């Protein structure tokens, strides 16, 4: 997660339910990556509630 | 059984909160957990009295 948290080649990185600082410390089973493109007007909608 | 209460948090273990969540609001989460357990202890002490 150094390329995601420590380094920022991507415009916006935001974590809601997990700590972005300790991403490398946690261990989980699997991740389901969803890749899709939104225009800049509706990118705010990617958030719970 | 009072140690198993989340008290509105995401976990019942303070180590999990410290190693899982961002410290600037993990401080508030730990404060809420300890004040809930302190209130439970106060209620138990009043019952004992």
């Amino acid at each position: 997660y150094s390329v995601l948290y420590n380094l920022a080649p991507f415009f916006t990185f935001k974590c809601y339910g997990v700590s972005p600082t300790k991403l490398n410390d946690l261990c989980f089973t699997n991740v389901y990556a969803d890749s899709f493109v939104i225009r800049g007007d509706e990118v705010r909608q990617i958030a719970p509630g | 059984k009072q140690l198993s209460s989340k008290f509105g948090a995401i976990s019942s273990v303070l180590n999990d909160i410290f190693s899982r969540l961002d410290p600037p609001e993990a401080e508030v989460q730990i404060d809420r957990l300890i004040t809930g357990r302190l209130q439970s202890l106060q209620t138990y002490v009043t019952q004992q009295l």
